[PDB]
């Protein structure tokens, strides 16, 4: 956070004299929203995966869309899974509350790894929404007369005490209580600031009594509130997002052959095949691409557990014995390079099990 | 020597043996000697091994007898750079340990007319829940058959065998708990054990609920014939709830341990 | 399944979902009766509820038969057991009180009428092995004990805090499709005293169903948009939905998990109420 100064002189044509006011602000430059991407791949189906969440311990904020737009350098992918919030959804530092924004990417010929996607997240602050909510609900309700007695100290009211409050968000977390903490404000001397104002003298009182009810806590969660934000200008955060770069893509199929009680050999054949032509890249059937099967404390192997792949398409059996007693996991397998190369690997049945029967 | 190898068998005590697999690759010494005399000229080159014939063969003083795998090994095998070939052989087990010889006869086939032999071999010694007991007792207890599949919704009969060989007869009293054990951990873990307690709790029912064995005297055996139903399809491995009381001493033993109901 | 349909209980409640398909299975509960024979003889036993009849049991001497009779659950929207004061048979007396406060005097009376409805319900025959025509009947109101707890969740799902109800669009679909699931959330009558508030939290936990293992929080096999954590009301009916999308072929189990608040303990309830759907 930073310090402002603007300073005006501008003329009119009515009268001769040249106005101009100086002002001193304070401007926040500090994201509140934080995004962390994590993707998943997928035989001919690409998903992107957003762990939206705050940056700050105790300025939580509320999102209302994050729909993903596409790039525009041609007739690409069809986006599918935009959000679109209902109500708007609180998300806070950290906690159980992990908010997951998900979408699904279909190609039309193929994917290239040099696009750039935009996510394109509108929210606010839940201190600005609780801001709009007090100077809205609890102070002009349902009444005109009084505002336009009061709009000659919106300005002030809502520069230097309802920036100055300090909410419990502790509190409206657990229990959803508009209620301030102990060290937010003393009105003591904050009665003598608008005191030392020229103000009318039911301003002040209903002012004194909105922050002594509000210091009481009125907790209204969800009958109201909702009806509030269509005044509040939302923030956005177009961020950009790109596929991470890989050297090749295959994906792994264990076929059965021809339940299954411990100790006994069960016939699969293993299907691998270089499928980076989906994604642009030529496949290349002679690198350094060794493959293994993991060998875990509940399988054993019988047969060719590793072996280098050289081909576009390779295919062999091998025989699984297992040796815990029920529903245990495939083997895990990876396929990685000799010299430094990465690539990603599509285990096609990664979380699927077998129940072992013993006997 | 590019030919390292292990063993890393491992016991099994359910069926009463011990599953030995060897497990031989490629060693970095391959990788070395590829690109220095076998192929410098070309980038990337790989080896050409073929394996004539390999044994596993079970020795005890001059004696010596072949051990076949699990499953079929075809044994002329090829084999080339970065390859992990695996066999895996049951011998059937207290404090005698075994000796065993592996023998891998191959030869690398450098060019189709020469080829040099190998004959790698060593020796070495194959070196490394469902009966219950009750404690402060000698009674000891077993399912006759613990490893029951049914269809889900039938009734199945459990035959439970009671071994008393201690001092005189016994008044043990078996029952199905069918509460929801009080849970004691994070919101998932402890969510998972109360899924876990539920499913317990309601999945079976005895429908012999609260039976008395009559009476077990001593250096004899009795049948319990437990008859149950169940309600949840699904797996239940070591049933818990099935609990045997003992109106002598007050033993709480879970004899259910030895239980594994399977139910579609 | 339709397989076993041999035994009695399993194919009335067979009959009656089928017969009037809007009920699920879980409008369904168990008796559990044990008849303990103390008769030199043996006697037939056949027991009798609203429509249904059991099967003969033969019970021998001095054995305990385990009797199983299903139960529809009574529903707290139409018989309003929470002011209801006990009956008094002898009135004329003058009024004095035993001592109680509201929770205790709301548990007992819920207790008792609801012991009250199934013994005015239920009722079983004999039929001597050896005579068959020394025939009678035996009453229930001198054995059946008062009720516990758990007796009184199981049955009286008004003692609940609230009803959720979990529904999809067809538990059928294959990878790479959104389906979303609505849960509907109605109070009960003991939330609406037995706490202040105006939110509380439920979760949309996720078991794999095969292994019956909770899936973690950000998994790799459903996706979903939103939190599963959300508030819902404790006063008016509440409907919540979700986006999910399934990524690979299995079952999942998608329960409900009601909290007073986010902070670690302080559980309302643990619905068992779930809905699968198999993806492939």
């Amino acid at each position: 956070a930073f310090d402002l100064i603007i300073k005006t002189s501008f003329t009119k044509k009515n009268d001769q004299g040249t106005f101009g006011e100086t002002k001193k602000v304070r401007i926040q430059c500090y994201l509140q929203l934080s995004v962390s991407v994590e993707d998943i791949f997928k035989k001919d189906i690409f998903f992107f995966k957003f762990l939206l969440n705050s940056s700050v311990r105790e300025e939580p904020v509320i999102l209302y869309s994050s729909e993903l737009s596409a790039p525009d350098t041609r007739n690409d992918y069809n986006i599918r899974g935009d959000y679109i919030a209902t109500t708007p959804a609180l998300i806070t530092f950290d906690g159980n509350e992990s908010f997951i924004n998900c979408y699904e990417i279909t190609a039309n010929n193929n994917f290239d790894s040099k696009d750039i996607f935009n996510l394109k997240v509108r929210y606010n602050t839940l201190k600005e929404q609780l801001d709009c909510f007090i100077t809205d609900a609890v102070l002009i309700e349902g009444d005109v007369e009084w505002f336009i007695l009061f709009e000659k100290w919106k300005t002030f009211w809502e520069l230097e005490i309802l920036k100055k409050l300090k909410y419990d968000y502790d509190a409206f977390k657990e229990n959803r209580i508009i209620r301030l903490l102990k060290t937010s404000i003393d009105l003591n001397k904050t009665k003598s600031k608008i005191r030392n104002l020229c103000i009318e003298k039911a301003v002040l009182d209903k002012i004194l009594i909105c922050l002594n009810k509000v210091s009481r806590g009125i907790a209204v969660c969800n009958t109201d509130m909702d009806e509030y934000v269509r005044n509040l200008v939302p923030k956005q955060l177009t961020v950009p997002v790109q596929l991470p770069g890989f050297e090749q893509f295959f994906h792994v199929q264990f076929e059965q052959m021809e339940i299954a009680t411990i100790g006994n050999s069960l016939s699969y054949t293993v299907i691998v095949e270089n499928l980076s032509g989906q994604w642009g890249q030529d496949v290349i059937d002679d690198g350094g691409y060794i493959f293994e099967i993991l060998s875990s404390n509940e399988w054993l192997i019988h047969g060719q557990k590793r072996c280098a792949i050289k081909e576009k398409r390779k295919e062999f059996e091998v025989h699984l014995i297992p040796l815990k007693k029920g529903y245990l996991n495939f083997p895990r397998v990876e396929i990685t390079n000799i010299n430094g190369k990465s690539c990603r690997v599509d285990h096609s049945n990664a979380f699927e099990s077998i129940l072992i029967f013993a006997a | 020597s590019l030919l390292n190898m292990r063993l890393r068998n491992i016991s099994l005590k359910s069926e009463h043996c011990i599953l030995s697999s060897l497990d031989f690759q490629t060693s970095k010494a391959s990788e070395q000697l590829t690109k220095k005399f076998i192929y410098p000229q070309e980038h990337n080159s790989f080896l050409k091994l073929n394996f004539q014939e390999i044994s596993y063969k079970l020795i005890d003083g001059t004696s010596q007898i072949e051990l076949d795998p699990i499953c079929p090994l075809k044994v002329p095998l090829t084999a080339f750079s970065y390859d992990s070939i695996s066999a895996t052989f049951k011998l059937v087990l207290s404090t005698q340990p075994h000796r065993v010889k592996i023998t891998l006869a191959y030869e690398l086939e450098l060019h189709p007319n020469l080829k040099l032999p190998v004959r790698t071999s060593w020796e070495t010694e194959v070196t490394l829940t469902s009966l219950v007991n009750s404690k402060l007792s000698n009674v000891k207890f077993k399912f006759i058959n613990s490893n029951i599949k049914v269809i889900k919704g039938e009734k199945f009969t459990m035959r439970l065998q009671i071994i008393n060989s201690s001092s005189s007869p016994l008044d043990l009293v078996v029952y199905y708990n069918n509460t929801i054990n009080p849970i004691p951990l994070t919101l998932e873990n402890q969510y998972q054990l109360h899924n876990k307690y539920r499913k317990i709790a309601e999945g079976i029912i005895l429908l012999s609920n609260d039976y008395k064995i009559p009476v077990v005297p001593p250096r004899e055996t009795y049948f319990a014939d437990l008859r149950f139903i169940g309600i949840m399809s699904g797996y239940y491995g070591t049933l818990s709830g099935l609990k045997v009381l003992d109106l002598n001493t007050n033993e709480l033993i879970e004899v259910g341990n030895g239980a594994s109901v399977l139910i579609q | 399944s339709s397989q076993v349909e041999n035994v009695d209980w399993i194919e009335y409640v067979m009959s009656k979902i089928r017969a009037e398909s809007n009920l699920h299975s879980r409008d369904f509960i168990l008796l559990l009766l044990d008849f303990r024979n103390s008769w030199i003889d043996g006697i037939k036993l056949n027991v009798q509820f609203e429509d249904f009849t059991s099967n003969e049991y033969h019970v021998e001497a001095s054995h305990t038969s385990r009797i199983i009779v299903p139960i529809k659950k009574i529903d707290y929207k139409k018989y309003n057991f929470e002011n209801t004061p006990i009956p008094r048979i002898y009135p004329g007396r003058q009024f004095i009180q035993s001592g109680l406060n509201e929770e205790q005097t709301i548990e007992m009376r819920q207790k008792f009428w609801c012991r009250e409805h199934i013994i005015s319900k239920l009722k079983c025959n004999w039929k001597l092995t050896t005579d068959q025509s020394v025939t009678g009947s035996v009453d229930f109101n001198k054995f059946i004990e008062k009720f516990d707890h758990k007796m009184v969740y199981t049955i009286y799902p008004g003692r609940l805090f609230y009803g959720v109800q979990l529904l999809l669009d067809e538990p059928k679909v294959k990878v790479g499709e959104i389906i979303n699931l609505k849960i509907i959330t109605e109070p009960t009558s003991t939330c609406r005293r037995k706490q202040n508030s105006t939110v509380n939290f439920l979760d949309i936990v996720i078991f794999d169903s095969k292994t019956s293992k909770i899936l973690p929080r950000s998994n790799r096999r459903i996706l979903y948009n939103g939190s599963l954590t959300k508030p819902i009301s404790t006063t008016k009916v509440s409907e919540i939905n979700l986006e999910i999308i399934p990524i690979e072929k299995g079952r999942y189990e998608f329960s409900v998990c009601i909290s007073k608040s986010n902070n670690q303990d302080g559980i309302i309830q643990f619905d068992s109420e779930n809905v699968i759907l198999s993806v492939i």
